């Protein structure tokens, strides 16, 4: 929900360690045009 | 590759790479009802559905 996003030529490298990843938090604000997951099971990335 | 590569693409061949659940081995899944990655009973072909 950033303000302002990067140009695709300088995409913008986000870290995130030491934190809980709930990805349901995204799912309430995803208007999810493209949601594709690959290696990992989408349904399961709340228990890896 | 000989008799199974159409030259526009064969699509006739599906594999599965996102589903509801795991199939079981030696379970032959036929469900040809669109998959829903959220939860409600989707009726046309839309995100999470
Ligand atoms: C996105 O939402 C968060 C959480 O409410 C807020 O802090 C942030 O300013 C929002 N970003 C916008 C509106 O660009
Ligand atoms: C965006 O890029 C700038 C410049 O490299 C950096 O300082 C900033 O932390 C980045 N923002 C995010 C959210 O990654």
């Amino acid at each position: 929900n950033a303000t302002r996003f990067a140009s695709v030529y300088a995409w913008n490298r986000t870290r995130i360690s030491n934190c809980v990843a709930d990805y349901s938090v995204l799912y309430n604000f995803a208007p999810f045009f493209a949601f594709k997951c690959y290696g990992v099971s989408p349904t399961k990335l709340n228990d890896l | 590759n000989k008799l199974d590569s159409k030259h526009s693409g064969n699509y006739d061949y599906w594999y599965r790479s996102f589903r509801k659940s795991k199939l079981k081995p030696f379970e032959r899944d036929i469900s040809t009802e669109i998959y829903q990655a959220g939860n409600k009973p989707c009726k046309g072909k839309g995100p999470n559905c």
